[PDB]
């Protein structure tokens, strides 16, 4: 659902940044 | 109004906060880091956004063991990140000791950083992977993932299995680092459990 | 210079401050509210001006009873004002408990707010009336009116006459709200006693 | 005196605001 | 990278910070002074950059002796500097008591300031002279010069050799002043020891 | 060396200011 989306966003952003979901 | 407040996220003005402790008492104000690099040392500058100076912080309940350890912090530790990974460098004449559950996951292991060493203490990709692995383990499992976003470090003295000091509350000088970025991502998952 | 400093008043940038406690120890930094609406919850966002997130706050002297209660705060409480009246809404899955001397005046009565309820906790007109009634009762009477500008609230667990926990220092998770506007009006009367 | 004035100002401002004496 | 971080100095936005204590516990947030003059009093204004109001600060572990003393702080103390010298004026109806190692050097002497008196508590020229005299005495000697940049003051009640209260931790209401300018100069010498 | 310089700067600035070394 929207939880799997957040996990995928974080999985992507985690590779090169400490930035939050904004 | 049976619905909750619409949740919004604004980028943190500080990538980390640092709280200083002596034994089991908070000492001084919480430091917030607006710059990518910062040093926590035992000197006395109260107005440098890149320096958390512990030597000026006072503690009226402080014994001589803590007083002596404070004088050996010296140049302290340099904390800075590159990309999605945080690391610590020992600028002091004495070693520093680190307890990072995110590093232990790869659970109280304390690692020495000899004077002059440069060591990594956090990897955001491994945290997201664990956070993804934890959503299947329930609400209480994910809720306790805050331990992975926090890093405790002690100056001069060590603690843990290999030391007489069993817990970090027994060390004379230690700090607790909070990673605000990962905490926000954990917040978004927690609101969706 | 036998006269005192000319007293001036500037409008508070924050309408309230909130301090978090675990048993009888302060935990974390004081939260200041710049927006008319805010929520105190058990999640982990450290950078939202409308959210006081208690789940990220650490306490190395924390027992398992406090740890368990923290996991049940959840969505917590929504605090917002309309005009000269403040109120609290229970967004959590567990109830919340409130001790408001301004509400008791209409002195330790603790009121439950079941999950989903919307309840009022402060009326500034009744405080001004009491403040007007108190100036005749002496300096020490008015000085203790600060209790009417402060509101204490506990999550999940209750306290008081109807509970085994006799005092708020026995509850695992509670907050203390300060109303800055009324405190300023009380300040002006105190300087004129 | 000036105390009764402050009480009257507060009595008035209390009806619709949490604002201070500024 | 065998060299350390280049040290830079930015002028402090606040010339002093003040921490409030009750017995041996910190109470309330640290106050920072952006103006040349300020007053620490027992009233309840939370939003005046020139007033540190102690009457609004709450302490759930407070006994009646501290409660009674708080009601006698009143107008408190006026703290302001002229040039390189800091001084304190007693606006309260009760006296105030000061422990200044920089004044004792000219080591726990506590001086009364009767209601209405204006007294000096710091001289930066004598501190620099001592700081210059201390560099020859070793690193640990200079490191302990932080005591000269800090000034402790008690309201109503005194402490020391002439009193039943032997230490400042026994006084019900006291504050600790940090002089940020001199602390920076001490920081520059410490980094060069 | 540079320590004697800092001491002399502070000795000078201490006469009329609480300002730091900036």
């Amino acid at each position: 659902p929207g939880l799997q989306k957040t996990l995928e966003q974080f999985h992507l952003s985690s590779m090169s940044s400490l930035g939050g979901p904004a | 109004g049976p619905d909750l407040q619409p949740v919004t996220y604004s980028e943190p003005a500080f990538w980390c906060s640092i709280a200083y402790y002596e034994l089991n008492q908070r000492v001084g104000e919480t430091f917030h880091a607006s710059q990518p690099s910062l040093t926590v040392d035992g000197f006395t500058d109260p107005s440098n956004s890149e320096r958390f100076c512990l030597g000026l912080l006072s503690n009226v309940n402080r014994n001589a063991t803590v007083e002596m350890t404070r004088r050996h912090i010296g140049r302290g530790v340099r904390l800075y990140y590159i990309g999605g990974e945080v690391f610590a460098e020992c600028l002091s004449d004495s070693a520093i000791f680190v307890q990072s559950p995110n590093c232990n996951q790869r659970p109280a292991t304390v690692c020495k950083i000899p004077p002059g060493c440069n060591l990594k203490i956090f990897n955001n990709q491994e945290f997201a992977a664990l956070l993804a692995q934890s959503v299947n383990q329930g609400f209480e499992a994910v809720y306790q993932l805050t331990r992975m976003c926090t890093i405790r470090m002690s100056f001069v003295k060590g603690w843990g299995a290999e030391y007489r000091r069993q817990t970090v509350t027994s060390t004379p000088c230690w700090i607790e680092l909070h990673l605000n970025g990962p905490l926000q991502w954990l917040d978004k998952v927690l609101t969706q459990m």
